[PDB]
RNA sequence: AAACUCCAGUUGACACAAAAUAGACUACGAAAGUGGCUUUAACAUAUCUGAACACACAAUAGCUAAGACCCAAACUGGGAUUAGAUACCCCACUAUGCUUAGCCCUAAACCUCAACAGUUAAAUCAACAAAACUGCUCGCCAGAACACUACGAGCCACAGCUUAAAACUCAAA
C-alpha cells in the first residue's frame, strides 16, 4: 500500500514505476550518500539478493565501504559492542539494494 | 463456556422433577 | 465451522479386534481407499487393539521381494487415515 | 500530454469461457442428449466435475433426466445401450 | 425389478480372464459411488452426524486441493542452485 | 407482430373438422427429439 | 474386433456365440454374499433351476460359513451339480458384499464352468426402507 | 491508450505475428505496431470508419509487401 | 396457458391407435381445449415395464398433443387419462417453448 | 445361543412407508424448516425502528380422536456375557416416526453476531472467537448461589408452559 504513490500505473496488471519520481529521490538519495561519504562517515551496502552478492561486495570494496551480502546475525547492530568489540564504530549510512 | 453452570442447571431440573414426582 | 482453520491448526477387546479386523478385509477388498492400494492385494494376519484404546495394530503379511514390501508400507501408512475415516463413517 | 493514459475498459479482455451447452435448449424428450451425462453401467448422473457443466445447465440436466426417467421416456438404472457408442464429453474413465 | 436385465453393472470377459473383468466391476461400482453408498446404508447415518460429514468431506477436499497446488507451484524453484557460494 | 404470427399459426390448428385428416397424417409421420453434443459444443443430428 | 465390455443387446444382432448359443440364452449362476452365509443356484435362461449349493448345504457351520473356502466349496458343488447337466458356460450374477462375493466364483471356475460375464444386481434402495440403528459396540 | 484497441483487434484477426519480438532494441517496430502506424496515418488523412480502415490499412501494408495471414 | 401431452398408447394396430388420438383429442377439446399440432415420436421399446390397467406393457407408442388450455382443464384431462384403457402414461406439462431461454455471459 | 424351518434361492404380481446419483451445488423461506415427478394457486411493504403478554407462526418429543403399517424403535420379553447387567451384543414386538381434525408451544430454536444506515480513517486491537468502528432505534443486563425455584397471574397445558422473587449464606463466582 505504501509504494501506491510511487506507482504511475498498472500496464496489463503489471505494476509501472513512476520515474519522475524516481529521479527526485535517487538524486535526494545520491546528493546524502555524496555529502557521507565526504564526511569519511562508514557506508555499509546491505542486499540479500545472492545474484548480486558479487557484484556488491567488488563495489564495496572497489569505492572503499563495506557490504553486508550474507546472513544478517542477530544483533550486529543492536547487540555491536559485545559483537565486535566495545570500542567498535557503526556505520553512518546503510544503503539497501535490497530491502 | 461455562460447563459448570450448565452441569448446575442439569442437577437443579433434575432433583426438582424427583421432588415433584415423589409428592 | 471453519474447517480452513483447523486444517491449518478382555472379553471386549477380543470382539472388538474380530470386527476390526473383518472391516479392514472388506475395506481392502475394493479401491473404495485407492487404486493403489487395491491393486497390491494386500493382506491382513490379525488386528491388536492396545489394552488403553490408544492405537489400533493391523499386522499385514508381507511378500517375499522387499521393494514391493517397501512400497506396499509406503501405500498403507499414506492410507491409514483415511481407512480410520471411512471405518467411522460406515459406522462400523 | 498527448501521451498520458486514457481511461478505457480492457480490450484484451478474453471472451468469458463456455459451457458446451450454453445457448442451447434441454429438453426431457431429447434422450440422447441426456445420457451423456449418465453412467453407462449405473445411469446414475454424473456431477458437475465430471460433465464439466455450469450450475445452471447442470440443473436442467438434472431436471431434465428426472423427468424423462418418471414420465417413461429414459431407464434409470443403466444407460439406454443405443447411446453407448455416442460422443464422449464426460471426464471420467474406468479403463475399460 | 421392472428394468431389463444383463445391462446394468455388467461387464463382459475377455479371452477368459475373469479376474480382470471382475477388478473391473469393482472398479466401476466404487468410481459410481455404489459400493460406499451400499456400506453406509447398512445402518442408518442421521441427518446431522451425514450434514458434518458432507462439510466435514467437502473442506476436507478444497483444502487438499489449494496445498496441491501451492506445493506444485513452489516445485519449480527446486532445481540446482545457481549462485553457489554467494 | 405476435398477434399477426399468431393469426398465421392457427390457420394450421387441429379442429373437429380435420380431426381425421391430421391424426393420419401424424400416425403416418415421425418426430425425432434426439441430438447429441460434442466436446467442441456442436450438435451432431441423428 | 474391438472386445466390447458392454453386454451384447437381445434386439441387436451380433455374432458373438458360445457353443452356438447366443449370450441370452447362457445359463446364470446367481450368487447372494451375505455376511454370514452364501448361496449359488445355476437357472437356466428360461428360469429353470438346474443346481443349488450353499455354504450350509456343504456342512459349514456358524462362522465357519462366512468364510472364502465355504463359499468356494459351495461354488464347487453347484459347478458340479450344474455340469451333470450339461452346463458349460454362464452368466455371474452377484448380489450382496459378503465374504464370498469372489470365492464362490472361483469354486465355480474350478468346478470347470466357464464365466462369460458379471453382473452385479446388490440391492441398493434409493432411500426407501430405514436401516436399522448403529451398533454402540 | 487508443492504439492498444486496434492491437487487440489485430492480434484477433491476424493474430501473433510469427515474427518474434526483440524488446532488447528500444527502437523494435513489430508488425502490429507498423499496422497501428498506418491506421493511424489513414484516420489522420481520411475518415473515421473502423471497419474501413482495418480493410483499407491490410490492403496498404500487403502493397507494401509484408505477410499477413488471417 | 400451452401445454404439452405426452402419451404413452398401447401398442395397437393403426385403426385403433388412432381411434384411441382421436379420443384423446375429444376430450381435449370438450374440455375447452385449442389443440395446435399432433406429433408422432414413434413406437418404441419402454424403458422399463409398466403396469397399466391389470396389465404389462414393455413396448408403446409416442405421441405428442400440443394444446392451448385453462388452468382448470388440466385436472379434469389427468383424471381422464386416468380411465383410458388405452392409455400406458399420460403427462401433462407446461410447453417447454413457453419456458424463457436466458441467456448466459459464461462461468464467472 | 436363541429365533424361523407356513424356511431359503430364481422368476412374476405387488404401498396411506422413504425419496440413491445430481449435491464437489449453496438455492428458497420471517424463523422453524425445505433436496422423487406433473399441474393449479403462490412467496407483504418505493422511508427505517417498533411487543414475554396484541395478531400470526414455531424442529424433535408429547396428549386427544379415527385410519394406514414396509421398515425403524423408547418400553417389554427371550438368548448370551458379567461378581452382578433392571446396559452395551443377537432375536421378537409395542407406544412413536405416517394421513386426517384438534391440542401442546419447548431446543446447543446458535452464525452462541438485535433491526436499518454509514466508514475503512485513526493507537487496528485486553484475550479468544468472526478485521475495527460510527449514527439511530427497540429489547435486555447491573457479584455468586438460593433459582429454568417459591408465591401471584395467564394459558385447551393438570408431574405442563410463560413471567419470576425474597429470606438464610459467602468473598468470591
Ligand atoms: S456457461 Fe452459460 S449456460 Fe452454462
Ligand atoms: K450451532
Ligand atoms: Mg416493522
Ligand atoms: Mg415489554
Ligand atoms: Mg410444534
Ligand atoms: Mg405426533
Ligand atoms: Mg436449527
Ligand atoms: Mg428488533
Ligand atoms: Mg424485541
Ligand atoms: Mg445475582
Ligand atoms: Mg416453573
Amino acid at each position: 500500500r505504501f509504494m501506491e504513490p510511487y506507482i504511475f500505473g498498472s500496464r496489463l496488471d503489471h505494476d509501472i514505476i513512476d520515474l519522475e519520481q524516481t529521479a527526485t529521490h535517487l538524486q535526494l538519495a545520491l546528493n546524502f550518500t555524496a555529502h557521507m561519504a565526504y564526511r569519511k562517515g562508514i557506508i555499509l551496502f546491505i542486499s540479500r539478493n545472492r545474484q548480486f552478492s558479487y557484484l556488491i561486495e567488488n563495489m564495496a570494496r572497489d569505492c572503499g565501504e563495506y557490504a553486508h551480502t550474507r546472513y544478517f546475525r542477530g544483533g550486529m547492530l543492536t547487540n555491536a559492542r559485545l559483537l565486535f568489540g566495545p570500542t567498535v564504530r557503526l556505520p553512518d549510512l546503510i544503503i539497501f539494494l535490497h530491502t | 463456556k461455562n460447563v459448570l453452570k450448565i452441569r448446575r442447571r442439569k442437577m437443579n431440573h433434575h432433583k426438582y422433577r424427583k421432588l415433584v414426582k415423589k409428592t | 465451522k471453519n474447517w480452513l482453520k483447523k486444517f491449518a491448526s478382555h472379553a471386549r477387546l477380543r470382539a472388538l479386534n474380530g470386527l476390526l479386523y473383518k472391516a479392514l478385509t472388506d475395506l481392502l477388498c475394493t479401491p473404495e481407499v485407492s487404486q493403489e492400494l487395491y491393486d497390491l492385494n494386500v493382506e491382513l494376519s490379525k488386528v491388536s487393539l492396545t489394552p488403553d484404546f490408544s492405537a489400533c495394530r493391523a499386522y499385514w503379511k508381507t511378500t517375499l521381494s522387499a521393494e514391493q514390501n517397501a512400497h506396499m508400507e509406503a501405500v498403507l501408512q499414506r492410507s491409514a487415515a483415511h481407512m480410520r475415516h471411512l471405518l467411522m463413517s460406515q459406522q462400523t | 500530454n498527448e501521451d498520458l493514459p486514457i481511461s478505457m475498459e480492457n480490450p484484451y479482455k478474453e471472451p468469458l469461457k463456455k459451457c458446451i451447452l450454453c445457448g442451447k435448449h434441454v429438453d426431457y424428450k431429447n434422450v440422447q442428449l441426456l445420457s451423456q451425462f449418465v453412467s453407462p453401467f449405473t445411469g446414475c448422473i454424473y456431477g458437475r466435475h465430471i460433465t464439466g457443466l455450469c450450475g445452471k445447465k447442470q440443473k436442467e440436466i438434472t431436471k431434465a433426466i428426472k423427468r424423462a426417467q418418471i414420465m417413461g421416456f429414459m431407464p434409470v438404472t443403466y444407460k439406454d445401450p443405443a447411446y453407448l457408442k455416442d460422443p464422449k464429453v464426460c471426464n471420467i474413465r474406468y479403463r475399460e | 425389478a421392472k428394468h431389463l436385465k444383463f445391462i446394468a453393472r455388467t461387464v463382459m470377459v475377455q479371452e477368459g480372464n475373469v479376474e480382470s473383468a471382475y477388478r473391473t466391476l469393482n472398479r466401476i461400482l466404487t468410481m459410481d459411488g455404489l459400493i460406499e453408498d451400499i456400506k453406509h446404508r447398512r445402518y442408518y447415518e442421521k441427518p446431522c452426524r451425514r450434514r458434518q460429514r458432507e462439510s466435514y468431506e467437502r473442506c476436507r477436499r478444497i483444502y487438499n486441493m489449494e496445498m496441491a497446488r501451492k506445493i506444485n507451484f513452489l516445485m519449480r524453484k527446486n532445481r540446482a542452485d545457481p549462485w553457489q557460494g554467494c | 407482430r405476435e398477434v399477426l404470427q399468431l393469426q398465421e399459426e392457427v390457420k394450421n390448428f387441429i379442429t373437429r373438422e380435420n380431426l381425421e385428416a391430421r391424426v393420419e397424417a401424424a400416425l403416418d409421420s415421425r418426430k425425432n427429439y434426439n441430438w447429441a453434443i460434442t466436446r467442441e459444443g456442436l450438435v451432431v443430428r441423428p | 474386433t474391438k472386445f466390447s465390455i458392454y453386454p451384447p443387446i437381445p434386439g441387436e444382432e451380433s455374432s458373438l456365440r458360445w457353443a452356438g448359443k447366443k449370450f441370452e440364452e447362457i445359463p446364470i449362476a446367481h450368487i447372494k454374499a451375505s455376511h454370514n452365509n452364501t448361496q449359488i443356484q445355476v437357472v437356466s435362461a428360461s428360469n429353470e433351476p438346474l443346481a443349488f449349493a450353499s455354504c450350509g448345504t456343504e456342512g459349514f457351520r456358524n462362522a465357519k460359513k462366512g468364510t472364502g473356502i465355504a463359499a468356494q466349496t459351495a461354488g464347487i458343488a453347484a459347478a458340479a451339480r450344474a455340469k451333470q447337466k450339461g452346463v458349460i458356460h454362464i452368466r455371474v450374477v452377484v448380489k450382496g458384499l459378503g465374504p464370498g462375493r469372489l470365492s464362490a466364483m472361483h469354486g465355480l471356475i474350478m468346478g470347470g464352468l466357464e464365466v462369460i460375464s458379471i453382473t452385479d444386481n446388490t440391492p441398493i434402495p434409493h432411500n426407501g426402507c430405514r436401516p436399522r440403528k448403529a451398533r454402540k459396540l | 491508450y487508443h492504439e492498444d484497441r486496434i492491437r487487440a483487434k489485430f492480434y484477433s484477426v491476424y493474430g501473433s505475428g510469427q515474427r518474434a519480438f526483440d524488446l532488447f532494441n528500444p527502437n523494435f517496430k513489430s508488425t502490429c505496431q507498423r499496422f497501428v502506424e498506418k491506421y493511424t496515418e489513414l484516420q489522420k488523412l481520411g475518415e473515421t470508419d473502423e471497419e474501413k480502415l482495418f480493410v483499407e490499412t491490410g490492403k496498404a501494408l500487403l502493397a507494401e509487401g509484408v505477410i499477413l495471414r488471417r | 396457458p400451452r401445454y404439452e401431452l405426452a402419451l404413452i398408447l398401447k401398442a395397437m394396430q393403426r385403426p385403433e391407435t388412432a381411434a384411441t388420438l382421436k379420443r384423446t383429442i375429444e376430450a381435449l377439446m370438450d374440455r375447452g381445449a385449442i389443440v395446435r399440432d399432433l406429433e408422432n415420436l414413434g413406437e418404441r421399446a419402454l424403458p422399463y415395464r409398466i403396469s397399466a390397467h391389470s396389465q404389462q406393457h414393455n413396448r408403446g407408442g409416442y405421441f405428442l398433443v400440443d394444446f392451448y388450455a385453462p388452468t382448470a382443464a388440466v385436472e379434469s384431462m389427468v383424471e381422464h387419462l386416468s380411465r383410458d384403457i388405452d392409455v400406458i402414461r399420460g403427462n401433462i406439462v407446461k410447453h417447454p417453448l413457453t419456458q424463457e431461454l436466458k441467456e448466459c455471459e459464461g462461468i464467472v
